[PDB]
RNA sequence: AUUAGGGUUCGAUUCCGGAGAGGGAGCCUGAGAAAUAGCUACCACUUCUACGGAGGGCAGCAGGCGCGCAAAUUGCCCAAUGUCAAAACAAAACGAUGAGGCAGCGAAAAGAAAUAGAGUUGUUUCAAUGGGGGAUAUUUAAACCCAUCCCGAGUAACAAUUGGAGGACAAGUCUGGUGCCAGCACCCGCGGUAAUUCCAGCUCCAAAAGCGUAUAUUAA
């Protein structure tokens, strides 16, 4: 059960301080789907990135019939650059994201009540 | 609302639903190629009638007309790559001579049986539906797949099937589980 | 009138179904018809003419 | 020697066709409003009503039978019609003051068969299909 | 939509244009309105009150009542597409958005497709696979579906239906019951004691996860 990785369309983005590419994974005779964590470690080793936390991988699609999976990947220059530019929902998947806000319905009712009042008591 | 995905139909029912001559002929084709319902024949009719309609319009146009030089070689190329016409026929008036069996032989179900992977058309149908046949290393599960000429030499058993390089089947594994339970 | 309503339907003696074994639904049924009608004045189901 | 033929004679040909289309009985019915007012249905395919009573209609000669029917008052416009009740039995399923769904008889307002002057048919009683009750695939509610 | 050609017919409804916000007038602000989740009055309905008075406008999204032959959840989210704006993102430090997106209900309609397959003697074997049940996991804003992978079929009960069998029109001189009654029948026609047509059983026919009926409309 080996894994082979090939990156198709490589582009370097000086703005946003990252590199973008398409990831292709070949896993013949593998049981199930390849976890995203495993692909990150191989990608970091292949591209000589120091910290594996600098790699971001988006939604993967499995080919019909098995043995191949394709997705999208990002490699940031620094760890600070990743946290500054990444969307919150992807940062939550990694493990360091802001907590979910209260339900929108409660926010709507609170603001509508305050529309009546005017003073410092609103 | 505000959705712009297209769709169309691919078949139509015949006039005169109870014509005895047509009923016998359609029953002939159904048993010879292992089809499921008369709808599989009728979608072949619509493909054939569309091809003849565009050929008839092109032949009315004079030769050396731009819409005849282009779109005339394109349709003839399609027939050659898929195998409906042999390479010897290059005239644009041999498209009008195509028959229903000429298309039904290029289905994956008929190709698998003729090649030798299956012993009958009905055995071929279940093999395709059970993920045992691969075309150029790709598993195909659709019996109506139309095989290209260049793809015929690459039709073989799938590497993930027990008949190829895959693990054992369901009954062999179930028997093994029972043997280990004992 | 209106009294003779449903006369014959209620008069008919009740006969139960036979509950035969099932049939090959699907592509297998089309195969069965093809092998019966062909490859063993063409007559479909023929009654015993000994009645008359 | 029946029609004009001139190259600049389009106006005559247009007027001639317009007046002669009215002689078509089918064309006239679809382009006037008298039929729609006459139709107990307001141009719909079905209507609902209340059963007033059960009647029997004699079959026209040379047939001989008593065809079972009911008279219905429609809810949308309070018009009264006569509807045939098909199939053996099937009159016991219908009681007075029941709601029914009525449909056409298949000839677009023309009478059908040996039933004199009947152009409607019952298809539902008490929100349950009449044929379903006849086959015993459902039970009469309430 | 239908159509050899010429034609006939539909277009409330996604894009463009117009008009309206219960009805009817009038107006302020403003670059722009004769604006209606702005104001003023009258008419028709209607809510609260301590009776002095004060309010209302779903032909926005969900919902409810009526009307009818006739049409969904008082759901999740701003992740995407946009709009506004005092505004990149991030850092104590998260703009709004029923536009819009996502799912629930949904045989309007449209694709692909299971309900087995291969054999030995005169009824007995062999493999294969889905529906289904789960996953280190994958997808997703979060879920769900798809895709990927294993414990599982022999009445493989994991059991296919809807209309028909005189003619038009494919398919029974079959067997009982009824006796111009009951009923069938789009039309022609069956039924009055030996019914190819009704009510049933059997056997056959057509289309098939679909098949009948009604009303419009195109061809015929
Ligand atoms: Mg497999
Ligand atoms: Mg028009
Ligand atoms: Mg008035
Ligand atoms: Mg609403
Ligand atoms: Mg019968
Ligand atoms: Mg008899």
């Amino acid at each position: 059960a080996e894994v082979c990785i090939r990156t198709s369309q490589f582009k370097v983005n000086k703005l946003l301080n990252r590199k973008q590419f398409i990831v292709e994974v070949n896993h013949p005779h593998w049981c199930g789907t390849v976890p995203t964590q495993l692909i990150r470690k191989k990608l970091a080793t292949l591209y000589k990135v120091p910290d594996a936390s600098q790699v971001s991988l988006f939604g993967f699609k499995t080919k019909f019939g098995g043995g191949k999976t394709t997705g999208f990947g990002l490699i940031y220059d620094d760890l600070a650059s990743l946290k500054r530019f990444e969307p919150n929902y992807r940062k939550t998947r990694m493990g360091f994201g802001k907590a979910r806000l209260p339900a929108r319905k409660s926010v709507k009712e609170r603001r509508n009540r305050n529309k009546k009042l005017r003073g410092k008591a609103k | 609302m505000r959705n712009y995905n297209n769709f169309n139909r691919v078949w139509k029912a015949p006039r005169r639903p109870f014509e005895k001559e047509r009923l016998d002929r359609e029953m002939k084709l159904c048993g010879q190629y292992g089809l499921r319902c008369k709808r599989e024949i009728w979608r072949v009719n619509m493909t054939l009638s569309k091809m003849r309609r565009t050929a008839r319009l092109l032949l009315t146009l004079p030769e050396n007309h731009p819409r005849r030089l282009l779109e005339g070689s394109a349709i003839m190329r399609r027939c050659h790559e898929y195998g409906f016409l042999d390479e010897e026929k290059d005239k644009l008036d041999y498209v009008l001579s195509l028959t229903v069996p000429d298309i039904l032989e290029r289905r994956l179900q008929t190709i698998v049986f003729k090649a030798g992977l299956a012993k009958s058309v009905h055995h071929a149908r279940v093999l395709i539906q059970q993920r045992h046949i691969a075309v150029a290393k790709q598993i195909v599960t659709i019996p109506s797949f139309i095989v290209r000429v260049s793809s015929e030499r690459h039709i073989a058993f799938a590497d993930a099937s027990p008949f190829g390089n895959g693990r054992t089947g369901r009954v062999k594994r179930v028997r093994a589980k029972a043997a280990k339970r004992h | 009138s209106l009294a003779r309503a449903g006369k014959v339907k209620n008069q008919t003696p009740k006969v139960a179904k036979q509950e035969k074994p099932k049939q090959p639904r699907g592509r297998a049924l089309k195969r069965l018809k093809y092998t019966r009608r062909f490859l063993s004045k063409v007559h479909m189901n023929k009654q015993p003419p000994g009645k008359a | 020697m029946t029609k004009t033929n001139g190259q600049n004679a389009a106006r005559k040909l247009v007027r001639l066709r317009c007046r002669n289309r009215w002689a078509d009985k089918g064309w006239k019915r679809a382009h006037t409003f008298s039929a729609r007012k006459a139709n107990p249905f307001g141009g719909s395919s079905h209507a609902k009503g209340i059963v007033l009573e059960k009647i029997g209609v004699g079959a026209k000669q040379p047939n001989s039978a008593i065809r079972k029917c009911v008279r219905v008052q429609l809810i949308k416009n309070d018009k009264k019609i006569i509807a045939f009740v098909p199939n053996d039995g099937c009159l016991h399923f219908i009681e007075e003051n029941d709601e029914v769904l009525v449909s056409g008889f298949g000839r677009s307002g023309h009478a059908v068969g040996d039933i004199p002057g009947v152009r409607f048919k019952i298809v539902k009683v008490s929100n349950v299909g009449l044929y379903a009750l006849y086959r015993q695939k459902k039970e009469k509610p309430r």
